[PDB]
RNA sequence: GCGAAGCUACCAUCUGUGGGAUUAUGACUGAACGCCUCUAAGUCAGAAUCCCGCCCAGGCGGAACGAUACGGCAGCGCCGCGGAGCCUCGGUUGGCCUCGGAUAGCCGGUCCCCCGCGGGGUCCGGUGCGGAGUGCCCUUCGUCCUGGGAAACGGGGCGCGGCCGGAGAGGCGGCCGCCCCCUCGCCCGUCACGCACGCCGUUCGUGGGGAACCUGGCGCUAAACCAUUCGUAGACGACCUGCU
RNA sequence: CGUUCAUAGCGACGUCGCUUUUUGAUCCUUCGAUGUCGGCUCUUCCUAUCAUUGUGAAGCAGAAUUCACCAAGCGUUGGAU
RNA sequence: ACCGAACGCCGGGUUAAGGCGCCCGAUGCCGACGCUCAUCAGACCCCAGAAAAGGUGUUGGUUGAUAUAGACAGCAGGACGGUGGCCAUGGAAGUCGGAAUCCGCUAAGGAGUGUGUAACAACUCACCUGCCGAAUCAACUAGCCCUGAAAAUGGAUGGCGCU
């Protein structure tokens, strides 16, 4: 049936400045700006408290398929506040049996070259999403670090280089090779 | 004596039925900006519908058989032709009356265009449903000129922004003139509001 | 972003139906698309009425959700929705539309002559403002 | 029932409006795309097919068995005299297509270019462009033409140039020169139109259009062969000797319920004289014509750095059914479409 | 026997292409289901599939340009404006334009800031079943005489010259210098207009579109086809050519 | 059944459906006639996919091979009887 | 061959059966209440197409439970001893299988749900606590939609189309 009201509040900390042009929210703070256009999502976005302490999301007269969207708007707002304050750092390890996988960044972290995957001669070039910085970390042998603000862009950039290193026409239960995501955290902890 | 209808946001068959009836009633209708026509049901449904329409073709001579027009204006002409009795002389006269355009030409860009709320997406579809633009549908079926039409519409949106700025300047002159003259048209302004104007 | 809510005490304007063009106090909410409706000083009886044929205004008045016509009549007369509605701009343009519908042919002739002379004077003033703005920008 | 033994189709379904070509000169259907980073240049040229000969050259690719060896190659000589630019034409991008906007011809148009505008040069009075050539030496006419150039520079997106061949320096019988639009691809529209205005009433040689070892496209009309049978036309299987009505025919057209004869069924009709564009032909050499400093210089055509002879590409007795090449030429690896004396893009 | 030319053979030789949407599939974020999840909203990769680019034909489809009948009679096109007379009809004031959202939007100065007088952002203020309203706006649709009041230096001579803008399928509009004339728009006193004696196709866009006669000024001088020839072509037609 | 393990691949005892590419069943059209089988040639179409492109599952370690999906674009030969 | 209705030539009115977005006359009602997303939607006796089975896709109903004596999923300690109990010797200290089938510590392990063994060993499920603190779980059943569901010329709710 149509549920008369589903509400949810997001209490933003004092290090975050958020505002909204209709359903188009913008979140700025320490690490930069992040915008998200919640048009075609069809909810109510109020912003209350002195200096806008909380973001309140309403769904009026919606059945189950649109009651399932209030918490995903709340989750995208939590992820955007986390990307603005603390950022997103995805660690991903190069698992190989015999051939050491050679990973090298080219401009800063934009283009990533992958070599010697299963002894192949074809180099694997991957463009990262705009805003995602790739790096080879220290005190670890073969491990990539993806830093950014947008969890969508960082995790999509991780999925691109995870699906680039796949084993074709073999038993992948035996050939456990590739660059796989091992840790999902933030840049700073606070 | 000529309607100028906008194809922006109007549903395909919902607009085509009203256009077909008003052209059979002896009235010149010019439907324009037909790549802004949206069709209810999402893009894969509408694309497979038009691809099945492309698969329907004459086996022996396809040049003799069905003519599959890719442009959105000619798709709208086809969906009005399927509603008009086009095998008769009055239906052919209705097809001669109807003029359909992609984009909006300089004979019609400087004309006030009409909106049909009985065929409009915000009025007819629920806001939680899906739809598909006929311009994107035509471009991914094979219509060539989405980008040229986009640049020409950008040029005329700049020109219409200049014209609307001049209209706002004329309107602020009109309001400040009414503010200056409302002491000497005191019994000219009152005899309109005692009969139902300006209030 | 909403301002007008279906509240116990909401004053609404009936768009169409039997009591078309009259004010309504919402007493209780029955369903998603049906409300409980009183009309104490607007000649509307207590009945149910759907939300389709009513346009809710920005007037609220205080009475509990099952009032037996007397406390809502007293709240109506205390908040004085009649004079505030007569002072409301939207009812002023509603009665302007009513005067336009009741415009007689002789009245329409007088209105047409007043339109003509008023538009000539305001157009001459607009032309004077245009030449003055040209002289100012010169 | 079905077909017992599966077989591929005789003939191509893409090449079957097989009518005689409405145009005699090979027309460009697709010019290369332009980007405002490279300088302005022509993208096409127009020459006449002269003949065929061998080329012995050194093979220089590794991995092959023919590495560091010598092969012979069948090549085409195409006599390509420098053309004359006599006009420009502008194009605008419309939602109905790509429409021409303004065509500005030159002041001094040669008689070879004027022969194209007439179907009968003898009975004509040679009156073409007589009131158009007066629009250059006056102030108001040159002002209106400069305003037309400015309107083209403002509104046109695609600029093509009008160039015609020189029939004076050719051994052919005809004197009516071929005209052609060539799209100038290069920088911006203003610099493009200024360069075309500079190249107006000028000579365009071959080296300004094409260079060494370039892979180009050949556009031309097929050598016509007449109303041929289906065996010569679609290369179908011949019926055996025991047939009664004929053995160079198609036996079965199709089935009863509709497989009435379609576009896909092979028939007898026109073979040859078809427009064809064939891609990826390598230019081995852009030759140099007969030039005089003291006497004739016949050496620079066919003498290489390994031959060091005094030969030109003209054979003993000249080219068969063409003439004698006295102009600069190109030489393409392979065989091009068309017969001798054929105009070729 | 040998064999020119021409046709001909994977029996010799040359050449044969790139993107977009995505299917299956694998995924990202993330609810429903305070946990998880390719999915419900959204997002990515994705192929002999599909579509287009390449190539072939070019619409009872258009476009730009050139020349347009000087003869031994003639005939055309632009301009200012006069005449009936035939044919075919539709009509019965026009609207000369923002983009845009639908769980929002319109209008101001911009005290504040940025960018190339304008645009954009912040704050504030007025309406929002839209009165800066297509439920809307603009023009009066009897005439002229004379003699007052409110308002106005406005209009006209397809007004003459200049400044321009408009190309998607432009075909129109604004602004200045100069000669002459008029009292037009709103109220009032003053009469007169075949007042055709009740009777229907009134009014007009319209100097409507096509053809035949006529008032003048300027500008002009041909092209196609048949006959001849060619063979890059060909059943005949048709096609490429040459000929003071 | 499969070393254990119903379902990787199979699957009894039962049961539900599709096709007119086989034979049956009927006689509705044709007996003032619709030329009756094969083979040769040639074109188009279907997918119930043998191979090729992209994939998922194996009792897939590699090679080889089975099951399944999108998919008819391109192929499916030369012969003795 | 179905429904309505039987027929001289016409005018006005009213209907049957069917319909009222356009073809095509009429819902151009400010129609009422819900259901439905279909990558094969559905669209009116005969009639021109579909089944068994399945789906937390979504909307209801039936039955039985527990939640302050402090639920459900979510991080977390464990499956011991009579007992290699008992037929199975070819091996069952839970283990291919079957008659058996309870006590003790007790907070708690069923003579056991799997991973797996010539046998073992080992990993690991009832119950509760530390953390979040109010509606949740399980089985049937009826709607609409989806899978099941594959044919040959291009193809038909009549078409256009329709959310
Ligand atoms: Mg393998
Ligand atoms: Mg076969
Ligand atoms: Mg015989
Ligand atoms: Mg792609
Ligand atoms: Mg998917
Ligand atoms: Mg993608
Ligand atoms: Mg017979
Ligand atoms: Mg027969
Ligand atoms: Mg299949
Ligand atoms: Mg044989
Ligand atoms: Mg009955």
């Amino acid at each position: 049936m149509k549920t008369i009201l589903s509400n949810q509040t997001v209490d933003i900390p004092e290090n975050v400045d958020i505002s909204l042009k209709g359903r188009t929210v913008i979140v700025k703070g320490p690490r930069g700006t992040l915008r998200r256009d919640f048009n075609h999502i069809n909810v109510e976005l109020s912003l209350l408290g002195k200096k806008k302490k909380r973001l309140r999301v309403d769904k009026w007269w919606g059945n189950r398929k649109e009651l399932a969207t209030v918490r995903t708007i709340c989750s995208h707002v939590q992820n955007m506040i986390k990307g603005v304050t603390l950022g997103f750092r995805y660690k991903m390890r190069s698992v190989y049996a015999h051939f050491p996988i050679n990973v090298v960044i080219q401009e800063n972290g934009s283009l990533v070259e992958i070599r010697n995957f299963l002894g192949e001669k074809y180099i694997r070039r991957v463009r990262m999403r705009p805003g995602v910085a790739c790096s080879v970390s220290q005190a670890q042998k073969d491990e990539l670090v993806l830093e950014g603000n947008d969890i969508e862009l960082v995790s999509n950039s991780a999925a691109l280089i995870q699906q680039a290193t796949t084993v074709k026409n073999k038993d992948i239960r035996k050939f456990l090779d590739g660059i796989y995501v091992s840790e999902k955290g933030t840049v700073q902890q606070a | 004596q000529v309607l100028v209808l906008d194809g922006r946001g109007h549903l395909l068959g919902r607009l085509a039925a009203i256009v077909a009836k008003q052209v059979l009633l002896g009235r010149k209708v010019v439907v324009v900006r037909c790549e802004g026509i949206n069709i209810s049901g999402n893009f894969y449904r509408n694309k497979l519908k038009y691809l099945a329409f492309l698969r329907k073709r004459m086996n022996t001579n396809p040049s003799r058989g069905p003519y599959h027009f890719r442009a959105p204006s000619r798709i709208f002409w086809r969906t009005v032709r399927g509603m008009l009795p086009h095998k008769t002389k009055r239906g052919q006269a209705a097809l001669d009356r109807l003029k359909v355009f992609d984009g909006i030409p300089p004979p019609y860009d400087k004309k006030k265009r009409m909106v049909v709320p009985a065929a409009l997406k915000v009025v007819r579809l629920k806001p939680t449903r899906k739809f598909a633009y006929l311009g994107r549908l035509a471009h991914e079926v094979g219509w060539k000129y989405q980008a040229v039409t986009a640049t020409l519409e950008e040029k005329r949106k700049e020109k219409a922004k200049i014209h609307y700025r001049k209209k706002k300047q004329l309107m602020r002159l009109r309001k400040q003139a009414e503010k200056n003259v409302e002491k000497k048209i005191d019994r000219f302004t009152e005899v309109l509001k005692t009969h139902g104007f300006l209030v | 972003v909403f301002r007008r809510f279906v509240e116990v005490g909401r004053v609404a304007y009936v768009s169409f139906g039997p009591h078309a063009g009259k004010l309504v106090a919402i007493v209780d909410v029955i369903d998603q698309n049906r409300a409980l409706v009183d009309g104490p000083c607007t000649r509307v009886r207590r009945q149910a009425m759907p939300f389709k044929c009513m346009q809710l205004t920005d007037f609220i008045l205080k009475f509990p959700h099952s009032a037996r016509q007397k406390y809502v009549r007293k709240a109506w007369e205390k908040a004085d929705i009649n004079t505030k509605w007569a002072a409301t701009r939207w009812a002023k343009k509603i009665e302007a539309r009513e005067r336009k519908a009741k415009m007689t042919d002789f009245d329409r002739y007088k209105v047409m002559k007043a339109k003509k002379m008023r538009n000539r004077i305001i157009k001459n003033e607009v032309k004077k403002l245009q030449r003055a703005a040209l002289l100012k920008a010169s | 029932s079905h077909r017992k033994f599966s077989a591929p189709r005789h003939g191509s379904l893409g090449f079957l409006p097989r009518k005689r070509s409405s145009r005699h000169r090979g027309k460009v259907k697709s010019f290369p795309k332009d980007d405002p980073s490279k300088p302005v240049h022509l993208t096409a040229f127009l020459g006449y097919k002269a003949g065929m000969t061998h080329i012995v050259r050194e093979v220089d690719r590794p991995g092959s068995k023919v590495n560091k060896k010598e092969v012979v190659e069948a090549v085409t000589i195409v006599e390509t005299p420098p053309m004359v630019v006599v006009g420009i034409v502008g194009y605008v991008e419309t939602p109905r297509g790509l429409r021409t906007f303004k065509t500005v011809f030159a002041e001094h148009i040669s008689d070879e270019c004027k022969r194209r505008f007439y179907k009968n040069w003898h009975k004509s009075k040679k009156k073409a462009f007589t009131k158009y050539c007066k629009k250059w030496q006056d102030d108001a006419g040159k002002r209106q033409l400069d305003k037309d150039f400015s309107s083209m520079k403002k509104y046109c997106q695609v600029i093509r140039v009008l160039a015609h061949t020189q029939m004076r320096l050719l051994p052919l019988r005809q004197k009516k020169a071929h005209l052609m639009e060539i799209q100038v691809n290069g920088g911006t529209v203003a610099e493009k139109l200024d360069w075309a205005r500079e190249r107006l009433e000028q000579q365009v040689p071959v080296s300004q259009v094409f260079g060494q070892d370039e892979m180009i496209d050949v556009i031309g009309v097929t050598k016509g062969k007449g109303y041929k049978g289906v065996t010569s036309r679609w290369h179908t299987k011949k019926l055996p000797r025991k047939t009664h009505r004929g053995l160079r025919k198609v036996a079965c057209i199709g089935a009863w319920h509709p497989a009435r004869v379609a576009f896909s069924v092979a028939r007898a009709g026109q073979k040859g004289y078809h427009h064809r564009t064939e891609i990826n032909k390598k230019i081995y050499k852009i030759g140099q014509g007969y030039l005089i400093k003291d006497g004739k210089l016949i050496k620079n055509n066919a003498s290489t750095d390994y031959d060091l002879s005094d030969k030109s590409i003209n054979p003993l007795g000249g080219f068969v059914h063409y003439g004698e090449v006295t102009n600069d030429f190109v030489m393409l690896k392979g065989c091009v479409v068309g017969t001798k004396k054929r105009v070729l893009t």
